[PDB]
DNA sequence: CAGGCCAGATCCA
DNA sequence: TGGATCTGGCCTG
């Protein structure tokens, strides 16, 4: 199978639906925690159903890449949108970036992400705000949601 | 009985329902924040200041060895006597509960420049499990100090959770913890006396005992207006516990407590039932082995405090509350809390 | 100039199978970076010149490695 | 048009 | 005269 119409308003099928700011982060936590607890529980798990008179089962392989810039800044455990730190896939700071521009690679992960935050409140080298935010590369947030490095391509194109 | 109102600088939207109110040497400061700390203020922690009533809340920086603790929203602050603060435990931003313990103290001063000092302690032995709203405090017997920790609520446990009810929250067990600073240790004990659990109670410490009294009970949806007190002693083996219950208590709920003079304490805001609010104030004299609790004066509350449903505040410790009544809607933001101060 | 390198630099990203039905653009991309970067460096000083757009750091670092990783960009786009 | 981060102009004890 | 204090600019929406 293999869908014709990715982006149509036909195959997108509603799960969660709440009247919440984006930003208030501890209500948006408190209605997706459930969630996102379901997920992590059938991402290592085999679902049989009966298909037609003949069982059959079935794994599931998760990808998210609907978020937007905002989002995910804010669902990673990430600083705002304005900061130095600009790209949520590599550490490299908005200077540095001017004067490249051309060679990167993608290093940043959930569970990197998660041991960054651990860094940060443990504080285990004895460094300041500034030392710390650099060793960090911009982690000051635990991440709740686990979404794979990728590129909202109406964003991007909106922002070009 | 002197009631003002207290104006706020750009950082109206920065003060939640749960935080805390801590002084240091007659300087208070705020904690307890609404979402991930910002680079505006990446420590956390805020510094309280009323002159002509208004509000400016300056960062904080910490040490170099401290540790950057992320906002609790229901903890359980105590005030030790080589000054230090203890909080332990409550609700994160991304809600989800903690049981490690924060140390804080003040490193160094400058002029009208203050820095922290967070360490972390863990705990061995019988460690309580996490929760919030619990109540910390201590005692001083026989030259030794050590903290006394009670129940409050929390989340079922690992094995009986679902997705469907998991936000759901059932009070901790009525077990007395007594939990060492010194030297990191717990040992869990059970008193008969104390058979249904409390939660979002008012504690008050002395030399050897606490007398925790009000409280919710989440069992049978009732405020008991119980008294118990609590003597510990320090012999050379393992200390013991025992509770006794005192009549004439009162029935209330996550009030505030602050102190206005020695073995003086008062008792202000609070519920007394679910859609009921405690509109009088309470003024538990304390002494050597007796407590008595006597009716003060009502303060004369305006409509916006009388017609409200919730108000949440701290101890600022110079005999002064602060509490904070929601105001307006939140779309039109800008003003969304109106924030009071209450004379003792 | 600038505009045809954006404009050739574009289908890339956007269709639901970049490797199939534009191989040469495809191909490409990098070239076309490389000459967008160097064009904005060189005669954009003034806009150019200590700062510049993350969306601007994606589309001249990342696309093509996340095109080799999942197989599409926009297939998973969020117009849905 | 709200919200956040940042390099630069005042400024005051 | 060296940190406080705004302040417009830039970034995502
Ligand atoms: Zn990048």
């Amino acid at each position: 199978f293999e869908e014709p119409k990715p982006n149509s308003e036909l195959c997108c099928k509603p799960l969660c639906l709440m009247l919440a700011d984006e930003s208030d982060h501890e209500t948006l936590t408190a209605i997706l925690s459930p969630l996102i607890a379901e997920r992590e529980a059938m991402k290592s798990s085999e679902l049989t159903l009966e298909m037609g008179g003949i069982p059959r089962t079935f794994k599931f392989i998760f990808r998210g890449t609907g978020y937007d810039e905002k989002l995910v800044r804010e669902v990673e455990g990430l600083e705002a949108s304005g900061s130095v730190y600009i790209c949520t896939l590599c550490d490299t700071t908005r200077l540095e970036a001017s004067q490249n521009l051309v060679f990167h690679s993608i290093t940043r992960s959930h569970a990197e992400n998660l041991q960054r935050y651990e860094v940060w409140r443990s504080n285990p080298y004895h460094e300041s705000v500034e030392e710390l935010r650099d060793r960090v590369k911009g982690v000051s947030a635990k991440p709740f949601i686990e979404t794979v490095p990728s590129i909202d391509a109406l964003h991007c194109d909106i922002g070009n | 009985m002197s009631l003002q109102m207290v104006t706020v600088g750009h950082n109206i939207a920065l003060i939640q329902p749960g935080f805390s109110l801590m002084n240091f040497d007659g300087q208070v400061f705020f904690f307890g924040q609404k979402g991930w700390p910002k680079r505006s203020c990446p420590t956390g922690v805020f510094h309280f200041d009323i002159k002509q009533n208004h509000l400016k809340l300056k960062p904080a920086i910490f040490s170099k060895d401290s540790c950057y603790l992320p906002p609790l929203r229901y903890p359980a602050t105590c005030s030790y006597k080589k000054h230090q603060y203890i909080i332990h435990g409550g609700k994160t931003p991304n809600n989800e509960l903690s049981d490690k313990i924060y140390i804080m103290s003040v490193a160094c001063k400058n002029n009208k420049k203050v820095t922290f000092r967070c360490t972390e302690k863990d705990l061995v032995g019988d460690v309580p499990e996490p929760r919030y709203g619990h109540s910390i405090d201590v005692v001083y017997s026989r030259g030794k100090s050590m903290g006394v920790l009670f129940g409050g609520r929390s989340y079922m446990p690992s094995t009986q959770r679902t997705t469907e009810k998991w936000n759901s929250v059932a009070d901790c067990l009525p077990h007395v913890f007594l939990i060492d600073f010194e030297f990191g240790c717990a040992t869990s004990y059970i008193l008969p006396e104390l058979q249904d659990g409390l939660s979002f109670h008012v504690s008050i410490a002395r030399n050897d005992t606490v007398y925790i009294l009000g409280g919710h009970s989440l069992a049978s949806n009732i405020r008991p207006a119980n008294l118990y007190r609590i003597r510990v002693d320090l012999p050379l083996g393992t200390p013991a516990v025992n509770c006794t219950v005192l009549p004439g208590g009162i029935s209330v709920s996550s009030a505030i407590l602050t102190q206005t003079n020695n073995d003086e304490f008062v008792i202000v805001g609070g519920y007394q039932l679910e859609n009921q609010k405690r509109m009088v104030c309470s003024l538990v004299s304390l002494g050597d082995n007796t407590i008595e609790i006597s009716e003060m004066e009502t303060p004369d509350w305006t409509s916006d405090i009388k017609h409200s449903k919730i108000w949440f505040g701290s101890n600022m410790g110079n005999g002064t509350i602060f509490l904070g009544i929601p105001g307006d809607n939140k779309q039109a933001m800008s003003e969304a809390f109106y924030f009071y101060t209450l004379r003792c | 100039e600038l505009m045809d390198l954006y404009l050739k630099m574009k289908p890339v990203w956007r269709s639901s199978c970049p490797a199939k039905e534009c191989p040469e653009s495809l191909c490409q991309y990098s070239f076309n970076s490389q000459r967008f970067a160097e064009l904005l460096s060189t005669k954009f000083k003034y806009r150019y010149e200590g700062k510049i757009t993350n969306y601007f750091h994606k589309t001249l670092a990342h696309v093509p490695e996340i095109i080799e990783r999942d197989g599409s960009i926009g297939a998973w786009a969020s117009e849905g």
